[PDB]
DNA sequence: GGATGACGATT
DNA sequence: CGCGGTAGCAGTAGG
DNA sequence: GGATGACGATT
DNA sequence: CGCGGTAGCAGTAGG
């Protein structure tokens, strides 16, 4: 974790073209290899990826080549139809659109081995300039779409792509070696090396019972359990989308750890703590695939697909639950962990605050022993208007004393709650009171003429 | 340690229901009531026997 | 052997607890009846009100709601309100003269 | 079958096919709502 | 386990009275066998108890 | 009550994802308690704690604002774009630690 | 420049 | 087996 | 059907 | 003034 000053736009057009090669997995699923060489020195990033291409075809409707048509045109999109439920990334079909009209320079190149061509088109100045694109016969090759473009940094406030930037958009392609499955990525000629969702969880191990507690639930689900430092913190992937501010799914899995603690954490002890205080002492990690998403917006960093639309269900096992109260998550929650029930030796009055609440007494023992006395005493005059509470020692002198102080003193405090007790104004009659009367028992000596001094004060 | 010895003490001496049927000790002072099984019992210093 | 104390009914949906089984703490029985007056996470209230009158002598003043009057009438008195406790001779054991 | 596959859509299609980044969501949703309650004067 | 397995009371009773009197740890041994400890000297405790 | 919970308004707009306008005013609140707590006594607590504990109402006047969606529910103008600055006074604080 | 704490016989 | 709370005064030390 | 707790002399 | 921890056994009660 390093503090970082970026563009948020930038990084974004380069994620929408990393999610147009993971989604092109989806679509064949023989593709083995993606590429990403970013050339800092002359600002070109290049996203290429084998398996099936894109058509080289006249579009029977738009009467353009399909690359002009989809990655030329705004609103053009394979993921307009929902009928069928897919678990790509494309859901819009802004994507290539909105990094074309981010950048100065932006060039398609791919290869269609059913026509047996090579196409490559060139935009430029914000997709205000449509060159021509130049075809050409390409046999005996395997087929690829090689998207490269020079980002409009005048627009997004930047002279250059300076380490903070750069070292954002690496971090995005390891990102995707690991959200998607059976592929090879490469940065600048350089294996990635992970090969799996787990491989990429144990990459922030050395940052964060074992530390990462990774499982994998089902084909579309795979989550891991971190303790963390300071709150909450979420890694998500929707069909390889960076759910950066999470949304439906994150909760759906938080929920469930949580509900489920709480009743092991409540069940065994009682007190348990509030849900909050569990969840914002975890780190989760989730890699899971929706059918058909719908996000906030169209930068895709909040699902908000309910989740009887998921396409499928997580459950959480209770042994995943049982291993992660094997962390310090659990010694950290267990660290945690009219009448008046708050104080025990308290022989309340029957009547004590009530319509009664004048005419009531009650009466401070200095001891357990004057305690015991009074008590015995409660069997002579009857409990309805008599009640009885122990001072535990010396009283606290509240003048020349800190409001923390006295607030912290759970003997003087207990005192106002039974009597019914404020400060506030200045008290005119007792009515307010869940006592009107106030007797004071102390062993007739010395240091109970002290005691009773202390009341007074 | 005497404090074991003292509430031997106080329980030979207890004389709330369900105690002793014959204490050999008197319970000059609070030796606990059936309030909370002799539990309640003032300190060593406090009560006489 | 069982050790009964003494529930008696004194009026219409009231009873009184006079006497308890021996070593049966006051105490416990008063817990028992405040968790029956002010219900509770994992139970339910069936107790309307509860007062003590002790003297030398154990006295619970209990009101029940007719519902609970039936329903403990089912249950049985002394084995709702806690009043039977076993005593096991099973369990004697001194050192002898030797 | 390649002209199917690939839609193109005006900007007026795609706000009813997708109201969710223009309007929320269409579907009905369990929430916890504050309502004004005319009995009580009061938000609840 | 036979001393500290809450499972074995009986077994405990048992070997309590199979102990002999006089059956203690050698003062001078400077080396002392786990079961010769519970066997000549845990078991005075208990016998204590 | 349970949670931490947000009632905002920015230009007559229901934000009730928050934001960065939320996030101003909690950010402030939370730190200067946090301060306050830890300088008297040591071990204070964790910001989520005392963030959770809150419930926050703000009505405010970004200039030219900007969201994540057209719904505008979330705010992300920066905070030195706002057009004006809200400083929580200490007197305030105090009265929340109250 | 105000607050907190040490010391000691007693609760 | 062990831990904790309070009074009361004079002066020192800590932020 | 396994767990927790009461009781009491001693750490 | 006061609170808390542990052993050791038999059987009962609570979920
Ligand atoms: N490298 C590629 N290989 C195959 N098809 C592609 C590739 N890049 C883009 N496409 C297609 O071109 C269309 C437009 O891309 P895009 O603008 O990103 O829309 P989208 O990804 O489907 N929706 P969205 O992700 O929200 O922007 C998509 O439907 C893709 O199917
Ligand atoms: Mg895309």
């Amino acid at each position: 974790e390093k503090n970082v000053t970026i563009v948020p736009g930038l990084f974004k057009i380069f994620d929408e073209i990393l999610v147009n090669a993971a989604d092109n997995k989806v679509r064949d699923p023989s593709m083995k290899r993606i590429d990403v060489n970013i050339h800092a020195e002359e600002h070109t990033i290049e996203v290429k990826n084998d398996g099936k291409g894109i058509p080289i075809e006249i579009h029977n409707k738009e009467n353009i080549y399909i690359p002009e048509m989809i990655f030329g045109h705004l609103l053009t999109s394979s993921n307009y139809d929902d009928d069928e439920k897919k678990v790509t990334g494309g859901r819009n079909g802004y994507g290539a659109k909105l990094c074309n009209i981010f950048s100065t320079e932006f060039i398609l190149e791919t290869a269609d081995l059913n026509v047996g061509q090579k196409y490559v088109q060139k935009w430029e100045n914000n997709m205000s300039i449509c060159h021509p694109p130049k075809i050409t016969s390409y046999k005996k090759g395997p087929s690829y779409t090689k998207v490269t473009f020079k980002p409009d940094l005048t627009r997004f406030g930047m002279k250059e792509l300076d380490n903070d930037i750069l070292g954002v958009m690496r971090r995005r392609v390891y990102d995707i070696n690991g959200s998607v499955r059976d592929i090879n990525v490469y940065l600048n000629g350089k294996s990635l090396k992970i090969r799996n969702f787990k491989n990429y969880v144990e990459l922030y191990l050395k940052s964060l019972i074992p530390t990462i507690l990774y499982e994998r639930i089902n084909n579309r689900w795979e989550v891991a359990f971190a303790v963390s430092d300071i709150s909450f913190q979420q890694i998500s992937f929707v069909n390889s989308i960076a759910t950066t501010m999470g949304g439906t799914h994150v909760n759906y899995i938080t929920d469930q750890i949580v509900k489920k603690i709480s009743e092991i954490l409540k069940k065994k002890k009682k007190k348990s703590v509030k849900s909050f205080q569990i969840k914002n002492n975890m780190f989760i990690f989730i890699n899971c695939l929706i059918e058909n998403p719908a996000f906030t917006s169209q930068t895709k960093e909040q699902l908000t697909t309910r989740v009887k639309d998921f396409g499928s269900r997580c459950e959480i096992p209770l042994e995943y639950i049982n291993k992660i109260m094997k962390t310090d998550l659990a010694t950290r929650m267990f660290e945690i962990a009219s009448r008046i029930t708050n104080y025990p030796k308290l022989e309340d009055a029957n009547k004590a605050g009530t319509k009664e609440g004048y005419k009531c007494t009650l009466v401070l023992t200095e001891g357990d022993s004057a305690l015991s006395l009074a008590v015995a005493g409660l069997a002579v005059v009857g409990r309805d208007y008599y009640g009885c509470y122990p001072l535990r020692g010396k009283m606290l002198n509240v003048r020349e004393a800190s409001a923390d102080q006295i607030l912290k003193n759970a003997e003087i405090q207990a005192i106002k709650k039974i009597m019914g007790l404020q400060h506030r104004k200045k008290y005119e009659d007792t009515k307010s009171l869940r006592y009107g009367h106030l007797m004071i028992m102390t062993d007739q000596d010395h240091d109970g003429s002290h005691i009773k001094g202390l009341i007074i004060n | 340690g005497e404090q074991s010895l003292a509430q031997t003490i106080i329980g030979l001496a207890q004389n709330f229901v369900g105690s002793n049927n014959i204490y050999l000790l008197l319970p000059n002072g609070a030796f606990g009531t059936r309030a909370t099984g002799g539990k309640d019992a003032a300190a060593a210093r406090y009560i006489y026997t | 052997y069982r050790m009964y104390g003494r529930i008696e009914q004194i009026g219409d949906n009231v009873l009184e607890i006079t006497e308890l089984p021996a070593r049966t703490w006051t105490s416990t029985i008063k817990e028992y009846l405040l968790l029956g007056l002010s219900g509770n996470d994992k139970i339910k209230p069936w107790i309307k009100d509860m007062e003590e009158q002790h003297d030398d002598n154990i006295k619970f003043i209990i009101t029940l709601s007719p519902e609970e009057m039936a329903k403990t009438r089912k249950i049985g008195f002394y084995e709702r309100f806690k009043l039977i406790s076993p005593i096991s001779l099973m369990n004697m054991v001194a050192f002898d003269p030797h | 079958s390649a002209s199917d596959k690939y839609q193109k859509i005006s900007q007026l299609e795609h706000i009813l096919k997708r109201p969710d980044t223009y309007i929320g969501s269409v579907e009905t949703q369990e929430q916890l709502q504050w309502i004004y309650d005319e009995e009580t004067d009061c938000m609840i | 386990d036979l001393a500290f397995s809450k499972k074995k009371a009986d077994d405990r009773k048992e070997w309590l009275r199979q102990y002999e009197p006089g059956t203690v740890l050698d003062p001078t041994l400077k080396e002392i066998p786990i079961s010769d400890f519970i066997n000549k000297e845990l078991i005075l405790f208990s016998l204590a108890d």
